[PDB]
C-alpha cells in the first residue's frame, strides 16, 4: 500500500533526509583545478552562473528516482539538434527528472566503440510546449545505483531507487512500534466496577444516561487525597494495572536496524551525541566523511568532467577534491605556520629560488595573499 | 534422477514439476474460474476462443492461476488466458470422499470434478485435500484423451 | 503505413499494465450590484476520467 | 484533523523553537567581501540601511509558509513595472508573505534561457491599496525546501512548510504523554468504604449530604499521625496502590523522536547539558555549525548576490562567511601571536615587502590598528 | 516452478536476492569500490602528469567497479578490451600500446571454443579461443586468448572446480545466506511479542446463544469495540458482577536486544567485515580503538587487493605505456590529514637536507628524492 | 564425519580457518641479501607471477596435508631425467594430494637419499596419460606433524586441520543457534479450552470453519483490542517463560572455537573488544608472531626451492620482512631517526661516504638514491 516514492519522500521526514543528506553535502564540500593560470576570475564565472542548486536537485533526484537528465545550452549558431563543435561557452542549466527523457536513435555500427550506445534523446518537459530532439552531447544522464544486468536490461537502462523494500518496511515498522507504546501507557491501570441487577437496564434511556453521567462524574472526582463509598451488599469497585519496562530498548533496536540497513550512522540520522567518550565521534564523523568520498568518487566527477571542458579554454587540467574536514581557526593557523617553516627552513642553500618558492607558498591555500609578481 | 514436488497448493495452480504444457494464446468468453474446466469454442487467427465447461462438451485443459494477467480474482471477458494441456493441477470438486486411484474422472456443469466413474478421459492422481467448507483433487491431463465427437 | 501516418508516443513504462487521463469542466454566472451587496453567484468546478489497455 | 501551521506556530513554543532557531543565529554570524577597497565606509552604509530585522523575518517566513518576497525601491526615475538600469542605488527593503504575490506575465522565448521562468510579478498587499505589478529584477523570492516536481508545478512552483505531518503528529503526542502520566500520577492511591445498606439512602437529599460531608470531614484529617474508626459488623475500610516506574525513560524516548524528526540535536532543541562529559559537546556544537553552514549555502547567499551589486559600485567581489566558531579571547591572542611571527619570521630575506606585509597582517582580522599608509 | 518465458531462467534467484535484500547489496559493495577508489602509482615512468590525464580521459573506473563486483557476486566475470589495429578481431595481437574501448560482461555470456593440449609450451590446459554470446540481437563472436581476461572470485577445491568450468562461486554461501534470513524472522518475531503485551478478555453468560452474521451479534460486538476505544487511565467500566466478568492479563519482555544484538554478531563474524563498517554503529566505550578497528580492516582488504586487483594492472597497462620496465605500488590506505601530514612534511623536509650538506648527496638528485614522496611543494623541472 | 571438501565449501567458519593464514602468510613479502641488485629481481618476480599458484598450494597443503608442484625448465632433454646446474624456469603447476604417487624407491648405502622415493607418478587425469617425473622438478609440500606410525600408514603424508574435535565444535554451533531460534519462537503461547468441541467429525466444513474462525480472531487480538467468549463453555487462557543467559551461554561456544581453532578473536570473530584502547595492537603482534613461526617452518622450503632456480649468483640470504603494519607518520620518525643515527658522528670516523650510502640505502628508504660514487 505504502510504496509510492513520491508521497512517502514528502510526507516521512526520515525519508527526506535520508535521501537528500548526502548529495547537498556532497556539493557544499568544493574542489579546485590545477593547470589553470587563475582562480579568482574561475570563481567569478562559477558564482556568476550560479548552478549549485540545480546541481543539488538534480544529484537529489537521481538518487531517488533512480535516474535524471541536465541540460546544458551553449553559445552557438547551430540548431539544438545538431551536435556541439569545440568551445568554452555556457549560457544555462535545466535538470529533469526520470519522466521526461526517451530514446530516438541507435548508433550499432561496427568501427565506433560506441554502438549500441544512445545517440538522440528525447525530451518531453511538457508544460504545454513541443518536445524535441536533443543530440548525445548536449545532455548529460545521472544514474542511482548498479543493477543485474538483467534488470538494467529491463528498466531501459536506468537505475532503482535508493528506497528498496527492506528500507521500506524497516521505516513502517517503527510507526507501528510507536503507536503501540502509546496504546501500551494508555492501558496502564484499569478500573471497574460491579453492580448487580446493572444489567437490568433498558437500552439508551433516561437512566442509563444518568449511570453513565454519574459514573463519569465520580471518577473525575478521586485521587490520592479523595475516597469513594459503595455500598457492600450489591457492588464493589476493583483496579487493575500492568508494568512497563523493556520499551525504550526496543525503540533504540528498531531505530538501530533502520542506521544498519540505511548506511548512515547516528551522530548523523538519530542526531544524539553518544556522550560517553570524549573524543570517538570526530572518528565517526571521518568515519562518515570517507564513505562519503568513495561514493562521491562515482557520481560527482562525471558532471565535472562533463561541464568543465565547456567553460575553461585552457588545454590540460586536473581536479581534486578538498578533503573534507572541519577547519578551526586556530589549527588552521597553525598548519600555516608549519607549513611556512616547512617551505623555507632550508631552502636557502640549494637553488630552490623565490620563483618556486611564492608558487609553493600560495599553492596550499593560505590565510595569506600575494601580489603575482617576481 | 527424480521430479520436484511444488508446495503451495491452492486451487488452480500447477501441483508437480513433471511434463506439462501451458497454452497462452487463448482469450476468454464470459467469466471463469480459477480451477475450472475450459472447452474450445472457436478459433481466430491461430487464437482459441474459451468458456467455461456447459453441458454435452469435451474439455480441453483447466484454468491456470497468475498473479499478473488476472489482478482481479478470476477470469475476465476479453481477457488472454493461460490453459494447462498436459500436467497435473489441482481442481475443484463437489465430491465427498476421495475416489480410487487412478480412476476415470467425469466434470459436471461449469467444470467440476463430480464423477469417478468415466470411461475415458483424466484421470485422478491421490491429491485430496480440503478448501473452504468444498475440497480439492489433483487431476492428471493429458493431450489427447478426450477426442471431440463427431 | 500505420507508424508513419499516425503519430507514436512513449508515455508509458514497459511494465505498465492500464493507463488513465481526465478531463475537466466549469460553471458560472455574473451579475450587475451596487455598493452594498451582500449576495453574489459562485462558481465550481467538476472532473471525469477514461482508461485503456 | 488538519489544522492550519499558523495557529500552531504562534501557539506553541517548541514550534517556535524548530521554525526559529536557525535563521536568526544564521544571519546574525556575519559575513566578509572581498575585493572592495575598504570595508568601514561598507559596515557603516549596512549599518545605516539596518535591514536585518527584515531580512530576519523574511527568512522566518520562506522556512515557515515556504514562501516570502521582498521589494526593493531604487532612486530611479521610472514606473515600477521597468526593468532597471545599471547602477548603484538602494532606498528601502519591505518584506510580504506567501500569500500576497502572484504571477502575471509569461515568457517562452527560445532565444533566452528565461524561457519557464516569471516575467512580472503581481503584488496584492491589500490594506486598501490597489494591488500592483514589479518588474522581475526588483523582487527577489525566498522559497522553502526542495519538493517533488510533481508537487512543485501542482504549488505554483513554490516550497512546503517545514513542519510536516510526521512533525506536527509527533509534537501533539508527547503534550498527550504528558498529560497521562499526570494522570497516572494522580491515580497513585485509592481509598474504599463500604457501608451496607449504603444503597438504601435516596438520592440528592439532606442524609445524603450529611454523608459525604462527613466523608469529606473525616478524609482531610486522615494521615500519618492521625486514625480513623471503623464499625466492625457493617463497613469496612480498604485502600489500593499501584506503582510508577519507566515513565521519565518513555518521554525520554518520546523527546528522542522528536529530535530524530527535527534534525537539531539535544543541547540545542532541549538545551540540556549532558553533563557526564566535558568536552564532547564542543564537538556537538561543530556538527551544528556544519550542519547550519550547509543549509546557510544553500539560501542565504542568493540575498547576498540579490542585493550587494544594487549598492556597491565596484565592478567585481566575492562573499566569504565568516568561520561559524565561538571565539575565546585567550585563544585568540595565542593565534595572532602565531599569525605575527608567521607573517615575519622568514619574509627578511626575500622580497616579500613591507607593503604588503602589511595587508596580509590587516587582512587576517587582528586587534593591530593600523593606519593606511605605504 | 513456472515462469514467464521472457524472464529466462537464469539465477534470478539469488539475484532478486541481490536486488532486493539491502544486507546483500552492502557486503557484495563494500570491498571492490574502495578497492579500486584507494589508487595506485607508478614508479619507473619518465613523468606521471600526462599519465593520470590519459588515465582519466580514458576514464574507465565504472566499468572496473562492476566488472570486480559482479566477479565476486556470480563467481566469474569477462572484460574486452578492442584496440586500435588494422586487424581481425580474432588473431592475436602484435607489439604495441593502443586502447580505444573497453566493456565487460557477466558470467553467463561466455564459453571456451578452442582449447590447448600442447606439449612444448607451458600454455597447454588453458582455454584459447573465447566464444562470447552477449546476446541483444547480435551475432556471437569469438575472441583471442591474449584479447581479454577472466576475472574470478575465491579459490574452491579442484574437485568443484573442474566441474564449475574453471570458475569460482558466489560470495554467498549457504551459511551467509541462512544466517541473513533469519534475522528478519527474529524481527518479525520480536514484532509479534511487543504486539501481545496486553490482553483483554470479557465473559457473559449465555453469549453463546447468538446466531453468526446477525444483527444482534453485530451490535454487540459494535458496542466492545466502542468501550474498548474509550477506556483508559482517567476512564472506568461498569459491568454487571452476577453475569459478566472483565479480566486483563499481561506478559513481560526482556533479553530481545540483546537477542538481536546476539544475531547480529552471528552475521558479522561469519562476514568477516566488522561492526564498525556493516552495522555502522561505533562502539562509543572507548575513545582511540576504532582507529585500530580500522587498520584491521585495512590490512584485510589490502590482502584481499594483492589477490585480484594487481592482475588488472598487468592485463592493461602493457597495453597502454610507451617504456619498458615499470613498478606497480600501491598507495599505503590510510587517510591522512592537516595536521599529521604538515607536520609530516615538516620532518620529511628537515630529514631530506638536515646532514647531506657534507657528503656528496647532492641537489639534481635531491628535489627529485624530496619530491618522490608526494608532496603539497609543487616544483618546476629543471636542473 | 563427511568428507572434508564438502564441508570446506559450505561453512564459512572452515573456509577463515583453513584460508586466513596461507593468504597472509604468502602477501607479507620478504628481501633478499647477498645479491647485485633487486629491481630486476622484483621485475623478474611480477613477471613469472606465480602467487596465485603458491597461495592455494599452501592452502590445500594444509586442508587436505599433502601437496605438489611441478617445475618446468628450458633443459633440452626429456623430462624424466635429471636437470644440469642452471637458473631457468617456464611454468610451474600445483596439484593435491590424490594425484601424486611414488614409483621407485631408493635405499643405496652410500648415498644419504636413501629411505625416500626417486621417482613420482603424477596422474593428473584429463584424459592424458600419467607420467613419471624425477624427484629433482618435485617439491612436497605438508601439512602438520603427525605420529611416524600414522605417517608411514598415511604414505609418508601428513594429515588435516580440519580434526574431529575441530569438525564437531564447530558442528554443533549451528544447533545451538537453532534451538536459540526455537527458545524464542516459544515464548509465549495461547490456549482455548471449548467443551464439546471433541463430537466434531475429522476434516469437515464444521472443523474448518471453527480453525477458520480461531486464526481470524487471533490474528487481530492485541493490546488496544478485546475478545469476548462464553462464560460457561470455553475458557481463553496464557502462558509465558523467560530467556536468558542464551547470549553468553552462544559466546561461551564461540570462546571455545576460537581456544581450539587456535586463532583469536580480533581475527576469527572480527570484534573489536571495545574496553580497552591499546591492547588490540598486542592481540595483533601475538597474531603475527604465530604466524611467522608457522611461515619460518612450511614457506621458506619453497623459497630455496625455487630461488636457485631463477638466480645465477652464488651465495645468498632470504630474510623475512619484519611482519608489522607500517604507517606514514610513524615511519617519518623512523627515517629522520635512521638518517641521524648514520651521520651525526660517522664525521671523525673512517666509515666513508661509499659505504655510508650503502648503510642508508639498505634499509629501505622513502628517500631514493641514484647508484653512484
Amino acid at each position: 500500500a505504502s510504496y509510492h516514492v513520491g508521497s512517502f519522500y514528502n510526507d516521512n521526514a526520515t525519508a527526506k533526509r535520508i535521501v537528500d543528506v548526502i548529495p547537498e553535502e556532497m556539493v557544499t564540500a568544493g574542489f579546485k583545478i590545477s593547470g589553470v593560470k587563475d582562480e579568482k576570475e574561475f570563481k567569478s564565472l562559477w558564482d556568476s552562473y550560479k548552478i549549485d542548486p540545480s546541481l543539488v536537485d538534480a544529484l537529489c533526484w537521481a538518487r531517488l528516482y533512480g535516474g535524471a537528465a541536465i541540460v546544458a545550452i551553449i553559445n552557438d549558431n547551430r540548431m539544438l539538434t545538431s551536435p556541439v563543435k569545440p568551445g568554452a561557452k555556457l549560457e544555462g542549466v535545466r535538470v529533469y527528472d526520470r519522466f521526461a527523457i526517451t530514446i530516438e536513435k541507435r548508433v550499432t555500427n561496427a568501427r565506433s566503440p560506441r554502438y549500441g550506445e544512445p545517440e538522440i534523446y528525447k525530451v518531453s518537459p511538457g508544460d504545454n510546449i513541443q518536445p524535441y530532439l536533443i543530440h548525445h552531447t548536449r545532455i548529460f544522464i545521472a544514474d542511482g545505483e548498479r543493477v543485474t544486468p538483467q534488470m538494467r536490461k529491463q528498466n531501459q537502462g536506468w537505475g532503482a531507487s535508493v528506497l528498496n523494500k527492506s528500507l521500506i518496511d524497516a521505516i513502517c515498522d517503527y510507526d507501528y512500534c510507536e503507536s503501540l507504546a502509546t496504546q501500551i501507557l494508555r492501558r496502564k491501570q484499569q478500573a471497574v466496577w460491579k453492580v448487580k441487577g446493572l444489567a437490568e437496564m433498558c437500552d439508551d434511556d433516561d437512566a442509563q444516561y444518568a449511570a453513565r453521567l454519574r459514573l463519569a462524574q465520580v471518577d473525575d472526582n478521586s485521587g490520592v487525597g479523595r475516597a469513594i463509598g459503595i455500598d457492600a451488599e450489591t457492588e464493589e469497585y476493583d483496579v487493575l494495572n500492568s508494568d512497563i519496562s523493556g520499551v525504550p530498548e526496543f525503540l533504540s533496536s528498531k531505530m538501530d536496524r533502520i542506521v544498519s540497513l540505511s548506511g548512515i550512522h547516528e551522530i548523523i540520522i538519530k542526531n544524539k551525541n553518544v556522550g560517553g567518550v570524549s573524543a570517538s565521534q570526530n572518528t565517526a564523523l571521518e568515519t562518515f566523511y570517507k564513505l562519503v568520498d568513495r561514493k562521491r568518487e562515482e557520481d560527482y566527477r562525471p558532471l565535472l568532467e562533463f561541464l568543465l571542458p565547456f567553460i575553461v579554454d585552457e588545454q590540460e587540467w586536473s581536479i581534486e577534491f578538498e578533503p573534507l574536514s572541519v577547519p578551526s581557526k586556530k589549527e588552521e593557523s597553525e598548519i600555516t605556520k608549519n607549513n611556512v617553516e616547512s617551505v623555507t627552513k632550508a631552502i636557502t642553500e640549494q637553488i630552490i629560488d623565490l620563483e618556486e618558492a611564492r608558487d609553493t607558498l600560495r599553492s596550499i591555500a593560505p590565510e595569506f595573499k600575494l601580489k603575482d609578481g617576481n | 534422477y527424480e521430479n520436484l514436488f511444488l508446495r503451495p497448493a491452492c486451487p488452480g495452480n500447477i501441483s508437480d514439476t513433471s511434463t506439462y504444457n501451458i497454452d497462452g494464446a487463448c482469450v476468454a468468453q464470459g467469466d471463469i474460474g480459477f480451477g475450472s474446466a475450459v472447452q474450445v469454442v472457436g478459433i481466430v487467427d491461430g487464437v482459441k476462443v474459451v468458456a467455461a465447461l456447459p453441458d454435452g462438451g469435451t474439455p480441453y485443459g483447466i484454468a491456470f492461476r497468475s498473479q499478473y494477467e488476472h489482478l482481479s480474482g478470476k477470469i475476465l471477458d476479453g481477457e488472454v488466458c493461460n490453459v494447462v494441456s498436459h500436467g497435473r493441477v489441482w481442481t475443484l470438486t463437489s465430491l465427498g470422499e476421495a475416489p480410487s486411484l487412478f480412476s476415470k474422472l467425469q466434470f459436471g456443469s461449469g467444470g467440476v470434478v463430480t464423477g469417478g466413474s468415466g470411461s475415458a478421459g483424466w484421470t485422478f492422481a491421490g491429491g485430496f485435500v480440503k478448501h473452504e467448507d468444498g475440497y480439492i483433487i489433483e487431476v492428471q491431463v493429458k493431450q489427447n484423451a478426450f477426442i471431440a465427437p463427431p | 503505413s500505420a507508424l508513419r501516418v499516425f503519430p507514436v508516443t512513449t508515455e508509458l513504462s514497459p511494465t505498465d499494465k492500464t493507463f488513465e487521463y481526465m478531463t475537466f469542466d466549469k460553471v458560472g454566472t455574473a451579475q450587475i450590484i451596487a455598493d452594498y451587496t451582500d449576495d453574489l453567484p459562485l462558481v465550481d468546478a467538476l472532473g471525469t476520467s477514461e482508461f485503456g489497455k
